[PDB]
């Protein structure tokens, strides 16, 4: 999901937006400040959180060798859901 | 103008040239500062520096005079002359 | 307003509490139109009329040499003495001591944090202020990535 | 952790009072002329200067010689000192005479009206090491801060 | 080597080159200082500057050496030495299929007798070295810039010479021909201090000092 | 000032000077050197163009990447100027043709277009504006050129009370069509001049002096409102002009006295040409009429600009027109014409 | 030492006129040398064994089109290796660079006694290893 | 010892000679340089642009450095005889297009953090 700056130009995923008083914007005139529509902020939150029944899980990122290097994440903190830093998808204990 | 504002008596803690001015401040200092409460007597003791007297006048004036190998009596003589020209 | 320069943006000399001269060197250029603090004054002196003789860093460095030889020997300390004269020079009308108890301005972690302008401007340092004054709830950032 | 402070509330360009008395960015020319115009016309105690708590020595020399040529000796400082007696005259009056390395050979230390644990954290680490290995005794006169 | 990772050795050649290393040493004791053969069978002769032309003559002429091929001319610059530039030659003997290395040292100002007479191949290798490093040799036929730009001042390969150079050029329409200006990069060379802070080779470590 | 606008760098190709230039009609002599100096010190330049982009490509190697942006624009369409001058700091007007075309008349390019460029720039809110009008701008002048400059100068002055109007006297340079004009005259037999050109004194100025004076006016904080007149360093008679330039070309000068009306007629037949005209009746009056002196108006030296002598820079143009017999001849061989300077 | 029409030219070497670095970069460049300090999170003191030559950091402005750190001083990334400090200053004199020297901060030779970690009266005993 | 081996100039006198025939070749070179090289600068500014470079190096006392420079002087000299260089190559000596460098303290303060 992409928002729109008050000046009428779409904001990028990093949140950068050209100021209305800025002079370097004119590079966008007769051109476009194209923005990747698939926001990584909005492309990972809706992925389901898994419910594996184990203390420690190896996350590979899918595809085996094609995924990120295997990382042994931990699921003991009941308030927080475990996650792999490489991928960002969620992991969770079986409701304990 | 050309009036005294402060002095800057630079000297060395070990140089024999600074020994004479060092002979001056062991005992003949409390009467000098008490005589000039407004005049601050700055002692910048940096090693391996021949003793230098720096009298700062008004209007951004600052005259210097030599104290190399000036014994206790004679260092008092030259600095009193600067004191004598307080204005 | 006269925009100067921070210590990281300045190649100049400070002195610690023990009278040892330590010189900092510029690592990042001062932002925007800000210039060197002493470069401002020398420019000010020229535009005012009482132009100072020194115009470069070494020339002003020689100026502290002739007004205070101590703070040019970098890392080299100078032995302080003549305490036998300083005490006898204090030795006077003997103003009394106030009954007010000795209370340091910095008593806890919180007031230790909030001292200078850079600390005042900083935000992450202010997060540490929230941490000590409140606890762990709000300041706990999720270390997901 | 102070680098973030160098990025917040940075003075970038000279600012002068506008027609309504509000600070507004301007070139160095107007700021230099305005200060110079109000400086050379004033003399004596009219012109003064207060140093900060983090100003470098070279700046202090710059004002010292600047107020030298305008007959100004009211170059004040934020820190206040009982100048009665030697004061500024004797550097041993205000210096850490024993040097910070001296604590590792001392026996007793008297902390008068200070919080070296917070005021000078690097200092307090040195007494802590001295108190740990050398069994150095300590005692302060002030609030029983940890 | 039963282990297939490390490189094998040719001890027969290593001693054989070492025998010839001392061979030259007695032949010209005035000029050689120390002769060393490295672990990987590379025997180097280290000769005095002023005796550059005789040793090269000896190796080209002597039957037991017969080194007649100037492989390469290099003057590797080390700022920590008094005379920085160490001029390194490179010879190949066809009849004994072996390589020799003779080298000297020379500061920025000391001139060397040009070895063009003893090796015609040195000619163009000489035009390059004075260009890149700045060490003038004496009585060269036409010693002159053959690598750098026409009128380019400064020897670029010197240690004090930045990799980005000092000037850059650009066409200008107001004068209708190209013109130079001080170098001002769009992107500076981001230096990468990637040297490991841990010792890598106990064998080559210098003695404590 | 704007946050991302503070000047930076040592005035180089990739440096930042803080000038968002908006030179109009840069595909000309004045525009070519103006964008050069702007690009040289390092400044964002927005160049609107109406002709083919191929002709505008020679301004591409004139600044760092992304500093020169070419934009399509039309004089009649108001919105065209708005797009060009929106993200701008200085908008300088260099548009104007020495001859008349069917779509654009003399008043159109010298009054109507300056009227539009001044109104939109002020409405947009640019801090500075520079307008170019002939130093001989006169409402009663016989040439429609100078009359158009005068009323056009008056309009931009009223619309933009802070505009710095520029008054060049007689520009000369490589592709200057001023001395190239008399240099090309040798093709048509002799050199036709009205009354032998003995009653006309001009004070030409070379390109870099007015060009550098433009940016110096941009950099000058007090240049707003003024009407700086850029004039040359020496005044010579019209006969002396043709005498000197033909001598530098070493072509045989053939003076030819002409009646005023016959020269006026000659411009008429040469204006018929559907392609770019060579001689126009308006050009007839301009070369006939003499340069005026305006001491009250500030000159070019006030901006720290030294007027380069014509004789010093005349060789830079005259080399192309001269033949092979004297192609390598230097400039000391020729002797500068009799100066009748004030 | 090698007598070949030797003349006693003992004046300080001045190769600046020959190397010809620009005037702004031969006078207005405070060349400073030290021994680099070991990175604290590392334990790699061996990197503190060599004298290093540096320069003064000049203006580093941001590129308008992207945002870079475009530099105007060619002597920005230039560092030089010296075995001893006298060689480092020797290069400075011949290349006429305004030189500054720091000293080698050798570590204090601290005394470590693991037996002191369990004492009878000394405070040095450790509450948890 | 500190004694060093000279190449050609044993002392100042012979070195002073060597800088003299550089002038001898250069002075008669500038006129036909402008003539042959299609240059638009006159001989007058050609002559003194050879001049000030002598004072550009009029501080060295070491005979070797003067000798190390005398070779380069005739190198650029020879490079000009046989048209090896191009117009821009010799124009690089004629500093013409760069912005003037600030000199007074007010100028560099107003320009930037350049010291
Ligand atoms: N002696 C002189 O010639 C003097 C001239 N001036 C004025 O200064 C300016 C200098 O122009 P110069 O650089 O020599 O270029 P030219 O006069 O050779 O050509 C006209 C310039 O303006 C543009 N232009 C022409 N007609 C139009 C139009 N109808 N709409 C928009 N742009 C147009 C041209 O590009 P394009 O054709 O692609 O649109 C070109 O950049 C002119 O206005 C000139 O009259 C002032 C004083 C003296
Ligand atoms: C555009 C054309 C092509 C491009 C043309 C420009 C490029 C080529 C320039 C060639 C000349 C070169 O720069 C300088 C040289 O040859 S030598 C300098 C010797 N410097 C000293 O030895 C120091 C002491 N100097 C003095 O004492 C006197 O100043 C001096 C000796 C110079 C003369 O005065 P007197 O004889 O003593
Ligand atoms: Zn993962």
């Amino acid at each position: 999901g992409v928002r729109t700056s008050p000046t009428g130009e779409k904001v990028t995923h990093t949140g950068q937006a050209y100021d209305d008083g800025d002079y370097r914007r004119v590079r966008f005139s007769d051109r476009q400040k194209e923005v990747n529509e698939n926001f990584a902020i909005d492309l990972i939150a809706e992925q389901p959180v898994s419910e594996v029944g184990s203390r420690v899980i190896s996350c590979d990122g899918g595809g085996g060798a094609l995924g990120h290097p295997r990382v042994y994440i931990n699921l003991d903190k009941e308030t927080k859901t475990g996650t792999c830093g490489y991928c960002g998808l969620q992991f969770r204990q079986p409701h304990h | 103008k050309l009036g005294l504002r402060e002095i800057r008596i630079h000297l060395c803690q070990r140089s024999p040239g600074s020994q004479g001015v060092r002979d001056f401040i062991e005992k003949r200092y409390v009467e000098l500062k008490k005589a000039n409460p407004d005049l601050p007597i700055l002692i910048r003791e940096c090693s391996d520096v021949q003793p230098k007297l720096w009298a700062r006048y008004a209007f951004g004036q600052e005259k210097n005079v030599s104290l190399n190998n000036f014994s206790a009596d004679q260092v008092t003589r030259t600095l009193e002359n600067v004191l004598s020209g307080k204005a | 307003i006269l925009p100067g320069a921070a210590y990281t943006e300045k190649s100049a000399t400070y002195v610690n509490t023990e009278g040892r001269a330590q010189q900092t060197k510029v690592a990042v250029t001062p932002p925007g139109l800000a210039r060197e603090d002493w470069k401002i004054i020398r420019a000010l002196s020229e535009i005012a009329g009482m132009t100072l003789p020194y115009d470069t860093l070494d020339q002003v460095r020689s100026r502290l040499e002739e007004v205070s030889p101590n703070l040019v020997r970098y890392d080299d300390v100078e032995g302080a003495n003549y305490f036998q004269q300083a005490n006898e020079l204090s030795k006077l009308v003997n103003q009394q001591l106030l009954a007010d108890p000795l209370v340091p301005p910095q008593l806890t972690i919180k007031d230790f944090y909030m001292t200078d302008s850079i600390s005042r401007a900083s935000q992450t340092m202010a997060k540490c202020v929230k941490a000590v004054t409140e606890g762990i709830q709000a300041v706990e950032e999720p270390s997901i990535c | 952790f102070a680098y973030d402070g160098l990025k917040r509330q940075r003075l970038t360009q000279p600012m002068i009072r506008n027609e309504k008395g509000l600070l507004t960015y301007t070139t160095w020319e107007d700021a230099l002329s305005r200060v110079a115009g109000m400086l050379q016309s004033f003399q004596g105690n009219d012109v003064a200067a207060i140093a900060g708590g983090l100003v470098d020595a070279e700046a202090l020399v710059a004002l010292k010689d600047l107020l030298n040529r305008v007959d100004s000796d009211s170059l004040c400082t934020e820190e206040v000192f009982p100048t009665a007696g030697a004061g500024t005259d004797l550097r041993s009056n205000y210096l850490l005479n024993t040097t910070i390395a001296g604590v590792e050979e001392a026996d007793v230390i008297l902390l008068v009206g200070t919080n070296p644990r917070f005021e000078a954290p690097l200092f307090n680490a040195r007494i802590r090491k001295s108190w740990l290995h050398n069994d150095l005794k300590v005692a302060l006169i002030g609030s029983p801060v940890d | 080597d039963t282990r297939p990772t490390i490189r094998p050795r040719n001890d027969v050649v290593h001693k054989q080159l070492s025998a010839f290393g001392q061979y030259v040493a007695e032949i010209l004791p005035k000029y050689v200082q120390q002769v060393q053969v490295s672990c990987f069978n590379e025997l180097e002769i280290f000769i005095h500057p002023d005796g550059v032309i005789p040793v090269l003559t000896f190796l080209r002429d002597h039957t037991n050496a017969q080194f007649k091929s100037l492989a390469d001319l290099t003057a590797v610059d080390v700022p920590t030495r008094q005379n920085r530039f160490e001029i390194v030659y490179n010879l190949l003997s066809l009849r004994f299929n072996s390589r020799i290395r003779v080298k000297t040292y020379t500061d920025e100002l000391t001139p060397i007798e040009s070895s063009v007479t003893v090796y015609k191949a040195a000619n163009w290798y000489e035009r390059e070295i004075w260009d890149m490093f700045g060490v003038f040799f004496a009585n060269h036929p036409d010693l002159r810039r053959i690598l750098t730009d026409y009128g380019f001042e400064g020897h670029p390969f010197r240690k004090d010479f930045p990799l980005s150079g000092y000037v850059e050029l650009r066409y200008d329409d107001e004068v209708k021909r190209v013109v130079a200006e001080p170098v001002e990069l769009a992107q500076e060379f981001r230096k990468f201090d990637l040297n490991s802070p841990w010792e890598a080779f106990p064998a080559y470590r210098q003695p404590p000092e | 000032l704007h946050h991302a606008l503070i000047p930076h760098g040592k005035g180089g190709r990739s440096s930042v000077s803080g000038i968002v230039a908006t030179v109009f009609g840069a595909t000309g002599f004045l525009g070519r050197y103006v964008v050069n100096h702007l690009g040289r010190m390092g400044s964002q330049v927005i160049v609107p163009y109406r002709c083919e982009p191929y002709d505008t490509m020679h301004l591409r190697p004139m600044g760092d990447l992304g500093q020169i942006i070419f934009m399509e624009w039309n004089g009649k369409d108001k919105d065209s100027i708005r797009k060009v001058v929106e993200h701008s700091n200085v908008v300088i007007n260099l548009v104007g043709r020495e001859w008349e075309t069917k779509n654009f008349d003399f008043e159109d390019v010298f009054v109507k277009i300056p009227h539009a460029i001044a109104q939109v720039s002020k409405e947009a809110g640019v801090e500075k504006l520079i307008h170019i009008s002939h130093l001989n701008a006169d409402i009663k002048s016989p040439s429609r050129y100078l009359r158009s400059k005068a009323v056009g100068e008056k309009e931009v002055r009223a619309a933009f009370p802070e505009a710095t109007i520029i008054k060049p006297s007689d520009i000369f340079g490589r592709e200057d069509r001023f001395l190239n004009y008399f240099a090309s005259m040798r093709w048509f037999g002799g050199v036709p001049l009205i009354s032998l050109g003995k009653e006309t004194v001009k004070q030409p100025v070379y390109i870099v002096d007015v060009s550098k004076g433009i940016i110096n006016a941009i950099k000058d904080p007090d240049a707003k409102g003024k009407t700086f007149a850029f004039v040359g360093p020496n005044r010579y008679l019209l006969f002396d002009l043709v005498q000197y330039i033909f001598a530098v070309a070493y072509r045989p000068f053939l003076p030819y006295p002409l009646p005023h009306f016959a020269y006026r007629w000659v411009g008429r037949l040469f204006e018929v040409s559907p392609f770019e005209p060579w001689t126009t009746r308006d050009k007839v009056e301009r070369v006939h009429m003499s340069d005026m002196t305006l001491p009250h108006l500030p000159g070019l030296e006030d901006l720290g600009i030294q007027a380069t002598p014509l004789e010093l820079k005349a060789i830079e143009v005259l080399r192309r027109h001269r033949t092979y017999r004297w192609l390598t001849s230097e400039m000391e061989d020729v002797k500068p014409a009799k100066t009748v300077n004030i | 030492t090698q007598d070949t029409q030797l003349i006693a030219v003992d004046e300080k070497l001045d190769i600046t006129t020959l190397t010809g670095v620009p005037e702004e970069h031969i006078k207005t460049r405070k060349v400073r040398i030290f021994v680099p300090a070991r990175n604290n999170m590392q334990s790699g003191v061996n990197n503190t064994k060599k004298w290093k030559m540096e320069f003064d950091t000049r203006e580093r402005w941001e590129n308008p089109l992207m945002g870079w750190s475009s530099t105007a001083d060619p002597l920005s990334n230039l560092v030089l290796t010296f075995s001893t400090k006298e060689d480092a200053v020797a290069f400075a004199e011949k290349n006429g660079w305004s030189f500054d020297v720091e000293e080698r901060k050798v570590p204090k030779p601290k005394s470590k006694s693991y037996g002191a970690n369990f004492s009878w009266n000394k405070r040095t005993r450790v509450s948890t290893k | 010892g500190t004694s060093v081996k000279p190449i050609f100039s044993r002392d100042m006198n012979e070195a002073k000679r060597r800088v003299r025939e550089l002038y001898r070749a250069w002075y008669r070179e500038v006129p036909n340089t402008v003539h042959l090289f299609q240059l638009d600068i006159s001989v007058k500014q050609g002559r003194d642009k050879v001049r000030e470079m002598f004072m550009k190096n009029a501080h060295v006392t070491d005979p070797r450095v003067v000798d190390l420079l005398v070779i380069k002087g005739k190198m650029e000299l020879e490079e000009t005889i046989n048209v090896w260089k191009q117009r821009t190559h010799i124009m690089r000596f004629f500093h013409e297009t760069e912005a003037p460098r600030p000199t007074d303290f007010l100028s560099k303060f107003y320009v930037g953090h350049d010291p």
